[PDB]
RNA sequence: ACUCAACACGGGGAACUUUACCAGAUCCGGACAGGGUGAGGAUUGACAGAUUGAGUGUUCUUUCUCGAUCCCCUGAAUGGUGGUGCAUGGCCGCUUUUGGUCGGUGGAGUGAUUUGUUUGGUUGAUUCCGUCAACGGACGAGAUCCAAGCUGCCCAGUAGGAUUCAGAAUUGCCCCCUUCCGCGGGUUUUACCCAAGGGGGGGCGGUAUUCGCUUGUAUCCUUCUCUGCGGGAUUCCUUGUUUUGCGCAAGGUGAGAUUUUGGGCAACAGCAGGUCUGUGAUGCUCCUCAAUGUUCUGGGCGACACGCGCACUACAAUGUCAGUGAGAACAAGAAAAACGACUCUUGUCGGACCUACUUGAUCAAAAGAGUGGGAAAACCCCGGAAUCACGUAGACCCACUUGGGACCGAGUAUUGCAAUUAUUGGUCGCGCAACGAGGAAUGUCUCGUAGGCGCAGCUCAUCAAACUGUGCCGAUUACGUCC
């Protein structure tokens, strides 16, 4: 492995606060940053009939979720990673998968 | 096609309150409009600014009618 | 993953539900769920706090416990909070609760309806509506509606200015619908769907 | 459920379960104890034999083993896919995809009323403009939202290119342009022109024979990929047409030319439309210990049982790929991860899901087995789809034929606790069973559309001619009217 921080979320304008600002700490602030960035957004798509009984003209609804995914890289910091990560914990339903 | 009365109304107000345009360019006019107005549609801004131009072209001739003295 | 999301989702559902139902007449409105790593912070947003929190904290600690046994948290990995959301008029859910309570206690139709619509439009709401269906007069049901101010009903901009709620009132001789709408003076941040405006 | 708004509809492709229905047996899931039960109490469970569909203590015989709530009797409680959708909530469908709906102030009338919301033009649109006793608002329309086409900034160790160096391999092409002069023919002397030949001028093997997604060294880059937030036109011209107006037609500009394209949303007033088989959504009633409850209990039935009518689907009658054989190229949305057992230490690893390679294969398919990767832009995957293409000297030849298969017998393997009324694959025989372009009548469609073709998701041990979604090949006619 290397140090790979991934960020996943259910909406945009959530990810951007975490990534695109508040990984500031590793950016130009103290140490090197190699920044790759963002990945295929996936769609989770659940088609569902609209009538609670059997009648009608056979209408439907389609519902959707969006996933959002991000990814950034650091070249062996030796427990500066503690600092860098911990400052943004922010926004409900953003999760942070550090490797 | 035909322009709704949202468009028309808005556009009139501008021609009045500003002669920091008089241009027959869609382009020049547009970049005034979008920093003078808040509508939060980019679509509306196009149609407004377009109509504006088609007022100023008329204004260079006889009476426009129904847009002050 | 695809899965982590759905976990958070189904969680948030069940959570919401259990509070909405079993905690009544406090003007329950919303929650929020979030995590900081290795904690869970769930706030609760209801008009009247002194009922929520209990006399000395019995009620809040109660809820805590309930949750922990279901979703299999340890203590100190779950903590709950309360908040007053003041300006009661500008929540659908709040006024839906209140209205329900009165109809269950054998108040009329039009009297009760009006009383809501007052308190709403005094809070500064743009317009509101209220509906009641179900029994009234006797036989063949009936539906009636009461309207004040103005509101939009199309687009996706009635899904960001107008949040609604629907509840039941269980009575003898019929169930009875109730519903309350309420258009806000504000968005969820700011946005106006139309209304072009000239700033001199 | 029964015209349009019943009839591949009730996510309804049901082996058991699911399941309402039928035959038979079982269990309390009868709370709450007011009324009865000494240390044994009232009580629970059972080997064996018998009863029985049942090596089912259901029940009996027999004896052992155990909370005293369990147990006995009335009241009451409860559960129910029982009844009523003409008791009712919620949700959905339809009226209705049409452009419609309402009030304030002012005006006119003694007022029931009207103007606004009207004769006209215009637009998909109560969309605008003109006239004008109306003016200014709110809903619907429009706009805001989602996806598609083009583009800016961003980005790479999961996207993919460039150059250099080494190593490996084939080891060969089944030059050209321009110009001048001469002469013999064709020439009417001549000018002109064709054949042949010679000379001069200019290209040129350029800092390059060609080829490796396992064939490796070095260096560099972001055109092609990904994505968040942003750019991107009724403008311009024809001075045509129109009233100067609202606009309209043709052309231009451009990635895109007129609701740019396809969706989602959608007022007021309603229907005695559907649903009590979605729900700890329910009023009143029905049923309750030999039950209409529970019953994941054993067996049967279910949308399945067979002269016959109807709806929707799929496959054909072949020689416009047409049919069995061969070889070549080639697609994108999407799908997979956790279930108290296991081994790990002191509070947690691996496996239950996909798929590759290899073997099996010193001899059919289907099957079998071992190993490895992937939690998904890393594995599968360079996703080798089918339609399709062929200078493949391929077979076939107009026939119900090698066109089509329906029915029908035998053998075998997998799925599952259970495949018998064949469940699903997979090879032999049955084809001599229909059917040769289809009457009256009738369905929905205007451009990446119609039609043809294939894949995935859905349901889910197993099985899709269905439904939802994505891609490939890709037209004819009209662009009008009110019959």
């Amino acid at each position: 492995q290397r140090v790979l921080v991934k960020m996943t979320s259910r909406n945009a304008k959530a990810v951007e606060n975490v990534m695109t600002e508040l990984l500031l700490h590793a950016r130009n602030e103290k140490v090197v940053l190699r920044g790759p960035v963002r990945l295929p957004t996936r769609t989770l798509k659940v088609t569902t009939r609209k009538t609670p009984c059997g009648n009608g003209t056979n209408t439907w609804d389609t519902y959707e979720l969006k996933i959002y995914k991000r990814l950034v890289e650091l070249r062996a910091p030796t427990e500066l990673v503690k600092k860098i990560t911990s400052f943004p914990i922010d926004a409900g339903v953003d999760v942070a998968i550090t490797i | 096609k035909i322009r709704t009365k949202t468009v028309k109304r808005a556009s009139k107000q501008l021609v009045e309150k500003y002669f920091s345009k008089l241009n027959k360019d869609f382009y020049q006019n547009k970049r005034v409009v979008m920093d003078v107005t808040i509508a939060r549609s980019k679509k509306l801004k196009n149609k407004i600014a377009g109509y504006t131009t088609h007022i100023m072209k008329r204004l260079a001739r006889g009476p426009v009618r129904g847009i002050s003295l | 993953k695809k899965r982590m999301i759905i976990r958070d989702g189904v969680f948030y559902a069940e959570l919401f539900e259990f509070l909405k139902r079993e905690l009544a007449d406090d003007g329950f409105a919303g929650v929020e769920h979030r995590v900081t790593s290795t904690r869970t912070e769930i706030v609760i947003r209801a008009t009247k706090t002194r009922e929520v929190l209990g006399e000395k904290g019995r009620r809040i600690r109660e809820l805590t416990a309930c949750l922990q046994q279901r979703f299999h948290y340890k203590e100190g990995k779950l903590q709950l909070f309360a908040e007053r959301v003041e300006v009661r008029g500008l929540s659908a859910m709040a006024q839906a609760e209140s209205l329900r309570f009165k109809l269950l206690s054998n108040l009329q139709v039009r009297r009760a309806a009006m009383g809501i619509i007052r308190h709403v439009m005094e809070s500064g709401a743009k317009g509101c509506e209220v509906t009641v269906g179900g029994k009234i007069k006797g036989q063949r049901a009936k539906s009636m509606t009461f309207r004040d101010g103005y509101m939009i009903k199309s687009g996706t901009a009635h899904k960001n200015f107008v949040d609604v709620a629907t509840r039941h009132c269980h009575l003898r001789a019929g169930t009875l619908g109730v519903k309350v709408k309420i258009m806000l003076p504000k968005s969820m941040q700011n946005e106006e769907e139309i209304l072009p405006d000239v700033i001199t």
